């Protein structure tokens, strides 16, 4: 009745240019079981129009999901991805380094 | 190159909260084209790629019927497994299935798959010869005996070599413009000092398709593959993928390192130097 | 084309 903790990457679809429409992604992978919570945060606040891919899995049976939302990066704004899962003692926050 | 069609399904039981959550998705290579979500409105198989949308209403009816039938037998499978293992009915459990076929460059059958997991572990799988089953434990042995008596494998093999391959050729043809593209990685290198003696060299591969790729670091000419950090390949959301590999180098030594990129899209592997 | 499937 296995458990695997998710691996989290937060990043942009295209390289960030301030004032230009883009897409922010939190990709979570290698996790089990499939119940997982993923929010994208703009300055500590949950972004509301966040979509995600349909649940799928890798050859080792571990799940992956991509959450994404179209945004407009600015020099001021801070973005992050918060992920909760049974393998996590508390919600994990991973900040968007326009690099990572 | 080779191509693949895959269907993945997951049923997660939620005792006390209704019927199992059921989610199925279909892929051609690394491109999703269909889905079904038991908790969604349509209760239909739905398109997820533009080139499948041209399929007629018969297609959508048949596929919806088959995927629903599968969700129902998944429900019963969860119950049965509860009996096989003598597990409590209070616990949530997961049933995963992968099914599909690989063809080669000119569209000839390469391989067939039909395998199951219970709670993240192998349960039963159709062997490569498509003639028998591998059971990972005793419960799966029960299932295996049942499927041998039922002669499931003859039907599955014929489906894999016939219907699955013809379906894949069909999809590849209709999705010609997007599915037969190869997109080479756009690469680069970044430098991030972590101290007065240590620097991080990071090799990036971006905008590539298909997702399979190799990124390696070597010092002078020797691999650093236990000093290299290597993140998991990730989707950009535009149909392409992203990856990077990093090594920590002694300050002043940066010039000794090379990054190597192997990808189906490159006539030749890349060598990149700082 | 989605597969047909059998009970455990």
């Amino acid at each position: 009745m296995i458990q695997r903790t998710p691996k989290i990457q937060v990043y942009s679809r295209h390289p960030a240019e301030n004032g230009k429409s883009n897409f922010l992604n939190c990709y979570v992978s290698g996790f089990h079981p499939s119940d997982i919570e993923v929010d994208l945060l703009k300055n500590g606040e949950r972004i509301e129009k966040v979509e995600h891919s349909d649940l799928s899995f890798s050859k080792d049976w571990s799940f992956y999901l991509l959450y994404y939302t179209e945004f407009t990066p600015t020099e001021k704004d801070e973005y992050a991805c918060r992920v909760n899962h049974v393998t996590l003692s508390q919600p994990k926050i991973v900040k968007w380094d326009r690099d990572m | 190159g080779s191509h693949s069609m895959r269907y993945f399904s997951t049923s997660v039981s939620r005792p006390g909260r209704g019927e199992p959550r059921f989610i199925a998705v279909g892929y051609v290579d690394d491109t999703q084209f269909v889905r079904f979500d038991s908790d969604a409105a349509s209760q239909r198989m739905e398109p997820r790629a533009p080139w499948i949308e041209q399929e007629g209403p018969e297609y959508w009816d048949e596929e919806t019927g088959k995927v629903k039938a599968h969700s129902q037998t998944d429900r019963e499978n969860l119950r049965i497994a509860l009996r096989y293992y003598n597990q409590s009915e209070a616990g949530s459990h997961t049933l995963q299935m992968m099914f599909g076929c690989d063809v080669g460059s000119d569209g000839r059958f390469l391989r067939g798959y039909h395998q199951y997991a219970y709670d993240g572990k192998d349960y039963i799988a159709l062997k490569e010869d498509l003639r028998s089953w591998t059971a990972a434990d005793m419960a799966a042995q029960i299932t295996k005996r049942k499927w041998e008596a039922a002669h499931v494998a003859e039907q599955q093999r014929a489906y894999l070599e016939g219907t699955c391959v013809d379906g894949l050729r069909r999809y590849l043809e209709n999705g010609k413009e997007t599915l037969q593209r190869t997109d080479p990685p756009k690469t680069h290198m970044t430098h991030h000092p972590i101290s007065d003696h240590e620097a991080t060299l990071r090799c990036w591969a971006l905008g590539f398709y298909p997702a399979e790729i190799t990124l390696t670091w070597q010092r002078d000419g020797e691999d650093q593959t236990q000093d290299t950090e290597l993140v998991e390949t990730r989707p950009a959301g535009d149909g392409t993928f992203q990856k990077w590999a990093a090594v920590v180098v002694p300050s002043g030594e940066e010039q000794r390192y090379t990054c190597h990129v192997q990808h189906e899209g490159l006539p030749k592997p890349l060598t990149l130097r700082w | 084309r989605f597969p047909l499937t059998f009970g455990w």
